[PDB]
């Protein structure tokens, strides 16, 4: 059964698919080893904050637990990198309280996509720069993230990074328990700092999760060849057998 | 009317390796898409239900000028049933001119164009 | 300011060796702003990619398998 | 074949019969079949194909007196392992020596692929556990080092999981100790060449698989004989 | 100078399926492409215009040694064009050794003698 020239169309389609796939894997592998570059470049600033935030012996539990911050990408083909975080979020919101309460900030369309239809939205972030996340326009989110305090005690949701592509989703928390007495300046510069680091590790995941999801596809696509190469040969055979049988059977007729 | 009907259908068959991006930023091309996804509904017909030319070139008119867009893609089929009865009653003059001459404006422009404003403006949700 | 007897650390959200005038670091906070938005290419390649990925899948790289 | 059979039955030897591209044979087979006016079979192959192949092979074996081992270069038809031509041949195969240009580019000769080149003789029933064990193992340690090629370009040679780095280390020496000294090679090399019994070849591997050599340089086990030769290859002198 | 020619061209064949996705152009995989896309230029020949081995091995030398690499593809073809004449006048001695011996053991002279050209060429 089936065609031949319809088996070629499939092979070549698959091939050009594997191509485009493996392209992006390498491309997203090129965006892992630039995540360090902006990961490193942030190593010092973090050190020289906890060193400052050494904490004198001389805002603890205020009232509630309210808003979240949910880190993602705008682009797809990342494996579950999105759905996962967008699960914990959706769980420990509805595992939380069930009024229209418990509010939200999202980074990357894909997040805002689900969050939108569900309700409880607060802010927006689109077009993060990819491997180089611009520390700048995340600074506008620290402001919204803090000044929002209209708020109490936020948690941040994203994926961590351990060794190339292997990763896991987390809730580290932040806005609680870890001139003179200038907290008006450390409170802010300690959130701007965390929401940022969160990204670098988020993105590091993104590219990774994509680097892989674009391997799984490549690898799989490559198997689609085997499954077709086989059905092509078979249809290559029955065809060359029918053609011949036709050419002889038309001679014996003479 | 049937002329641009090809173009509208063309793009849709051809823009449709695009529609994913959706709005992300696709600009003026979800526009050419809109009526595209509408037109298919128009080209949809039910078994054993022949439609005369006269009124036929009227619905194949309405969408090809925007008169069908203010209405959702999933309400088009109903719109045919609808706008056609109300053509059979409301207005009647352009329902066989298209027959007599069998050609051309079917009402100069303004008539059809505004007569299409007639039933649209009187339809449902 | 981290003032240590042997070292001085200046934490800065934004710092650029700049002139007397400050209304430069803004200048750098400027010429860098939209010139980071101009990074639509980031977005647009992936479009062209999500594109190709759905054009090699268009031929329904499998017709009822086969 | 005939010339060969002589030395098998008359002088009761074990003779080698090389046939370079046995496909030419079957191809000539369908090629002749036409001329005699034979109605073609699957893919224009002489209907009498199996038969013509069966008669060529069965005449190749070990008699109560002698034996005839045949090495036939099977050049498969368009990369299709289902083609009646090869597919037929394979039923007559007890073994495969798969040569690959890769292992050659690295400086492993013979170029015999260690994971591809197979054999029917590899079985406890036949070679006992000793051989089968080490041998099936030496393959495992390869299909480990082969897959880690991807992760090595990822997490590098560091902390890639130490139960693996041992593999990567041992494996390299192993695929290196598969290269041997060919007498025929002495022409242009000068090293006289090797002949290692399976016995010898079992130990050299079992020992390496025990890691008893992990402290020795790569370029040791690369082109030698008995494991003991690798060892002497450790005197860099002075 | 032919042994390496297959290499550079090899990888480029297995690689340059990716440019448009290479918007992120990465690694040193950019380097393989580098002279790669350049060799192709050198492999492009005119019609009705054969090339003698003498001044052929030299151009198949240039790019494979980097004496070409500093020149963009736009200018690769119209380079080898006068690098011939530059030789037919000033290396006419050099290409000789190439004839009468069919060898280049040359390696030293040409290495510097190639610069004699790029260091006078246009752009």
């Amino acid at each position: 059964m089936a065609s031949l020239r319809d088996i070629k169309t499939r092979i070549n389609a698959t091939k050009k698919t594997s191509q485009i796939t493996k392209a992006m894997e390498m491309v997203s592998t090129s965006k892992l080893n630039r995540a360090e570059q902006n990961a490193k470049s942030f190593v010092p600033y973090m050190e020289k904050i906890q060193e400052v935030v050494a904490n004198v012996a001389l805002v603890s539990r205020p009232v509630k637990k309210t808003g979240y911050l949910v880190i993602t990408s705008d682009r797809g083909l990342a494996g579950a990198y999105n759905s996962n975080v967008l699960r914990l979020v959706y769980q420990t919101i509805q595992r939380h309280a069930c009024p229209d309460e418990y509010a939200i900030i999202v980074i990357g369309r894909v997040g805002l996509s689900f969050f939108r239809k569900r309700n409880v939205i607060l802010d927006i972030t689109r077009l993060p720069d990819q491997p180089s996340f611009a520390d700048i326009k995340e600074i506008a989110r620290k402001t919204v993230g803090l000044f929002a305090d209209t708020f109490d005690e936020l948690y941040m949701y994203y994926n961590h990074y351990v060794s190339a592509i292997q990763q896991e989703v987390t809730e580290r928390k932040l806005l609680p328990l870890t001139q003179e007495e200038i907290l008006d300046v450390l409170l802010p510069q300690y959130a701007e700092s965390l929401i940022y680091g969160a990204l670098l590790d988020a993105k590091a995941s993104e590219h990774a999760a994509r680097m892989t999801a674009m391997k799984n596809a490549t690898d799989n696509a490559n198997e689609l060849i085997r499954t077709l190469t086989l059905s092509y040969n078979r249809a290559r055979q029955a065809a060359i057998t029918q053609e011949i049988t036709e050419i002889v059977a038309g001679a014996n007729a003479l | 009317v049937a002329g641009t009907l090809r173009l509208d259908l063309a793009a849709y068959r051809e823009l449709e390796a695009f529609a994913q991006f959706g709005s992300d930023l696709d600009k003026a091309t979800q526009a050419k898409l809109a009526r595209g996804a509408r037109t298919v509904e128009v080209l949809k017909q039910d078994l054993h239900q022949p439609i005369p030319v006269e009124k036929q070139v009227l619905i194949i008119y309405a969408l090809t000028r925007g008169f069908l867009d203010d209405i959702p893609v999933e309400d088009v089929r109903r719109f045919e049933k609808e706008f056609y009865l109300f053509l059979d009653q409301n207005g009647q003059h352009l329902l066989e001119h298209i027959r007599t001459t069998k050609d051309l404006p079917n009402e100069d422009d303004l008539n059809k164009a505004i007569e299409a404003f007639k039933k649209t403006f009187v339809v449902s949700q | 300011l981290e003032v240590r007897p042997d070292k001085v650390t200046i934490l800065a959200q934004a710092a650029e060796r700049a002139e007397d005038i400050d209304v430069l670091r803004a200048k750098a906070a400027k010429e860098r702003a939209e010139r980071r938005l101009q990074s639509q290419q980031d977005d647009i390649d992936f479009k062209r990619a999500e594109l190709a990925l759905k054009r090699a899948m268009n031929r329904l790289s499998v017709a009822e398998m086969k | 074949l005939t010339m060969a059979e002589y030395f098998r039955d008359e002088q009761g030897q074990d003779v080698l019969l090389f046939i370079d591209n046995i496909f030419r044979f079957t191809q000539a087979g369908s090629e002749v079949s036409a001329l005699l006016g034979r109605m073609p079979s699957a893919v224009g192959y002489q209907p009498t194909l199996a038969t013509e192949m069966g008669q060529l092979q069965e005449r190749i074996t070990s008699t109560a007196k002698g034996s005839i081992t045949s090495i036939q270069a099977i050049y498969v038809p368009a990369d299709d392992y289902t083609d009646p031509a090869p597919a037929t041949t394979f039923s007559h195969l007890d073994a495969t020596t798969n040569l690959e240009r890769k292992l050659a580019e690295m400086g492993i000769y013979p170029a015999v692929d260690p994971l591809a080149s197979t054999s029917r003789a590899l079985a406890p029933e036949i070679v006992g556990e000793e051989h089968y064990q080490v041998a099936r193992k030496v393959q495992q340690t390869l299909q480990r080092y082969k897959e880690l090629q991807d992760i090595i370009a990822i997490l590098g040679m560091d902390e890639l999981s130490d139960e693996d780095k041992l593999v990567v280390h041992r494996a390299r020496r192993i695929q290196f100790f598969l290269s041997q000294n060919f007498h025929v090679a002495e022409q242009f090399t000068g090293q006289p060449g090797s002949y290692v019994p399976v016995k010898e070849t079992v130990r050299g591997f079992k020992e390496i698989l025990e890691g008893k050599y992990d402290h020795l340089p790569e370029d040791a086990f690369r082109l030698v004989g008995r494991i003991e030769e690798v060892v002497e290859k450790a005197k860099a002198m002075g």
